[PDB]
């Protein structure tokens, strides 16, 4: 589960 | 009042107010996995002292949350022009509910859930019908709503169509998008294809 990348 | 933002503050003023949140939800899940542990391991005090500290990160997650939320309601979503803006502060107000969601306690994250699903849906609606299906923010919204149906709705099946579904419609795109445009974008869709080739 990775989300978007700051 | 209103407020507008040109697409490079926009990046900095989230990218910093990530930084801060993502600290706070990793401090978050470590303290529950040490809460955990003692929990199911006995201790006085020391779970009084841990139990303490997990609500006051609790706490604080919420407030800045919240007032994310606030001046994306109050002064940024109404303000918004383009589509790409549009899809933006959509995509942000389901972040935040999201992240709501993730500590959230019975009718608090029945209600967070719902909040984030109805942004992120606006959000879907706005990118269909106005931007590429090789744009970031558009593969942004699709990695991150498809990562909310699997960990907050628990619908595997959802998530992973709507990964799959995003990514395809990329690959497709990609043999007719320019370099400067391209090497903007393969990073997210590398992080779809990942999750997803996860979820199975």
């Amino acid at each position: 589960a990775n989300t978007e990348p700051i | 009042m209103d407020v507008e933002l040109t697409v490079e503050e926009r990046n900095l003023l989230s990218v910093a107010y990530k930084n801060v949140i993502g600290a706070r939800r990793a401090s978050w899940r470590i303290i529950s996995s040490i809460e955990q542990k003692e929990e199911n391991k006995g201790g006085e005090d020391k779970l009084k002292m841990i139990r303490e500290y997990r609500q006051m990160v609790e706490t604080e997650l919420k407030l800045i949350c919240c007032d994310i939320l606030d001046v994306l309601d109050k002064h940024l979503i109404p303000a918004a022009n383009t589509g790409e803006s549009k899809v933006f502060y959509y995509k942000m107000k389901g972040d935040y509910h999201r992240y709501l969601a993730e500590f959230a306690t019975g009718n608090d994250r029945k209600e967070a859930a719902e909040n984030s699903l109805v942004a992120y849906k606006a959000a879907s609606d706005i990118a269909m019908t106005e931007l590429p299906p090789t744009h970031p923010i558009r593969l942004g919204l699709a990695l991150n709503f498809s990562v909310f149906y699997y960990e907050i709705l628990n619908s595997p099946d959802r998530a992973c169509r709507l990964a799959k579904a995003a990514f395809d419609d990329a690959i497709a795109e990609l043999d007719t998008l320019s370099e400067e445009s391209y090497k903007d974008s393969t990073l997210i869709m590398q992080l779809l294809r990942d999750n997803l080739t996860l979820w199975t």
